[PDB]
C-alpha cells in the first residue's frame, strides 16, 4: 500500500495531464505508440498548412 | 522542418525551371504561332544568335518592338486584323525579308549604355541597355543549367535531410520500444546478489 | 492534490489568492466576489467565486467574433483576431503613408 | 477620361502612355547619358502639358482596336484593353476591388498562419509532456490496488 502510495501522485498527475492533452485533442490517446503515430500527423498536417 | 523548407526551396527552383519552357527559358509560343499564321519570322528568332555584346543594343533600340513578326507582306494582317483576339493586345509587326532582314528604322542615337530613338513625330523614345536581351538568346542554355545544379543541390540537401530523419525515427522507434518494454526495470540493481543473500 | 498535506494546500491558496487580487484588481463585481470568498466560515463562496469567473468570462466573450462558450477554448479565436488586427494596422499604415 | 474613351485612348498611345509630355525634349538631351536608373523604355511626348494637342499618330481604328504605323515598315496594333492606364478614376475603383479582393487572402492567410501555430503549440506540449510524462504513461491506476 505505500509503495502504490508513493506511486499514485505521480500516476495521477500523469493520468490528469494526459486526459487534457487527449481531450484538448478529438483523439484519446492509448500508447506511447499511438501518442508517436499522432505526432507524425501533427507533422503532416504541419508540413501541408505551411 | 528543414527538409521541409529545402523543398520547397525545390518547388521554387523546380517551378522556375519549368518557366524555361521553350527552346530554353520559355519564349512566347502565341507569337510563334501568329508568326506561323502570318507570313513572317520572330523577329527574336532571327536575332536569337546575335552577337551577346550588341544584343543589349539591338534590345535597347527595338524597345517593345523587339517581339515582332518580320511580315514583308503586311496584307495578311489587315484582313485577319479584325480576327486577331488572342494576339498580345500591342501587337508589333515588321516589314522586312525574314531571309535577310533588314535593319529596322529608327531614328536612334547611342548614349552610355543607352538609346534615344525619334519614335515618331512628337515622340522621342529613350532606353537603356537591358540584361538576357530578347535577340542573342544563344538559347542561353547556361542559365537554365546553373537552375538545374540549384535545383540538384536541393534536392540533394533534401535526400540527406529525409535520411537524417528517417536515422532520428528509427532511433525514436528503438527508445520507444525500449521505454516500452524494459521501462520497468531501467537502470535499477541486479537481483542476483539479494538472492545469494 | 489528494496525497499533500493541508499546510502546503494552504500555502499554494494564499500564493494564488495573492496573483488574483492583481488579476482582478480592475473588476469591481470580480473584486468584490474575490472579497467575500476568503471567510473561512462561507466555503462555498469560493466555489461561487469560481463560477462567477466562468460566468464573468462568458459575457466578455463578445461572442460577435467569437463562438466558444468555454473561455479556455475562446484563446484560439483571440489569437486568431490578434494575427488578422496585425495584418490590418499593416495595411492601415500603408493606407496612411500613402 | 471616360471609361469608354479610356480603352480606345490607351490602344491609340500604345507603351506611350505612361509618357511624359515636355513640349522642348531639350532639356533631357544633356541629361539624357546620366539617366542609367530608369525604366527600360522611357517614353517623352512633346507639347504644351496643360493642353497638350493629341500626339499625331498613322492610327487606323479598327473593331476593338487600334492598328498604328510606329515608324517606316513598323506597325504597332492595340487591342483595346480592359481596365486601361488612361481614364485614371474608375481605375482607383479596381484597385479598390483588389483590396476587397486581398482581404480574403489575408483572412485565409491568417487562418492558416493560426492553424500553424495551434499545431506548432500542440506539437510543443506533446514533446513537454513526453519530457516529463513517459515514465508512467499508461500504467495501471494504484487506486483501485490501494482500494483493493
Amino acid at each position: 500500500i505505500q509503495s502504490l502510495t508513493a506511486r499514485a501522485p505521480v500516476w495521477l498527475a500523469a493520468q490528469d495531464t494526459l486526459n487534457q492533452l487527449c481531450e484538448q485533442s478529438g483523439e484519446t490517446l492509448a500508447s506511447s505508440n499511438d501518442v508517436t503515430e499522432y505526432m507524425q500527423q501533427l507533422l503532416e498536417r504541419e508540413r501541408e498548412a505551411t | 522542418v528543414e527538409r521541409d523548407e529545402v523543398a520547397a526551396q525545390k518547388r521554387e527552383l523546380e517551378k522556375q525551371i519549368e518557366r524555361l519552357s521553350q527552346p530554353s527559358g520559355a519564349e512566347d509560343s502565341r507569337m510563334i504561332a501568329l508568326a506561323e499564321r502570318f507570313g513572317g519570322v520572330l523577329l527574336s528568332e532571327i536575332y536569337d544568335d546575335i552577337t551577346i555584346d550588341d544584343a543589349p543594343y539591338f534590345s535597347a533600340l527595338y524597345g517593345p518592338a523587339r517581339h515582332g513578326i518580320v511580315v514583308p507582306d503586311l496584307s495578311l494582317v489587315r484582313p485577319h486584323l479584325e480576327t486577331l483576339e488572342d494576339c498580345p493586345e500591342d501587337l508589333y509587326l515588321i516589314e522586312g525579308d525574314p531571309q535577310s532582314f533588314d535593319d529596322s528604322v529608327f531614328n536612334a542615337e547611342e548614349q552610355t549604355n543607352a538609346v534615344l530613338v525619334k519614335s515618331s513625330d512628337r515622340q522621342w523614345r529613350y532606353s537603356r541597355y537591358p540584361e538576357l536581351p530578347l535577340f542573342g538568346r544563344a538559347a542561353r542554355e547556361n542559365r537554365l543549367e546553373a537552375l538545374n545544379l540549384e535545383r540538384d543541390a536541393l534536392a540533394e540537401r533534401y535526400a540527406t535531410l529525409s535520411f537524417d530523419v528517417q536515422k532520428i525515427q528509427r532511433a525514436h522507434q528503438a527508445f520507444s520500444q525500449f521505454v516500452g518494454k524494459h521501462l520497468s526495470v531501467a537502470f535499477d540493481t541486479d537481483p542476483e546478489a539479494e538472492i545469494r543473500e | 492534490l489528494a496525497y499533500m498535506e493541508g499546510g502546503a494546500l494552504r500555502s499554494m491558496s494564499d500564493k494564488a489568492l495573492g496573483a488574483l487580487r492583481l488579476a482582478v484588481a480592475d473588476n469591481e463585481h470580480l473584486r468584490d466576489a474575490l472579497r467575500l470568498s476568503e471567510d473561512p466560515k462561507r466555503p462555498e463562496r469560493k466555489v461561487q467565486f469560481f463560477i462567477a469567473v466562468y460566468q464573468h468570462l462568458r459575457e466578455r466573450i463578445r461572442q460577435d467574433i467569437i463562438r466558444t462558450d468555454d473561455p479556455v477554448d475562446a484563446i484560439e479565436q483571440m489569437e486568431i483576431e490578434l494575427a488578422r488586427l496585425t495584418e490590418e494596422l499593416t495595411a492601415r499604415e500603408q493606407k496612411l503613408a500613402i
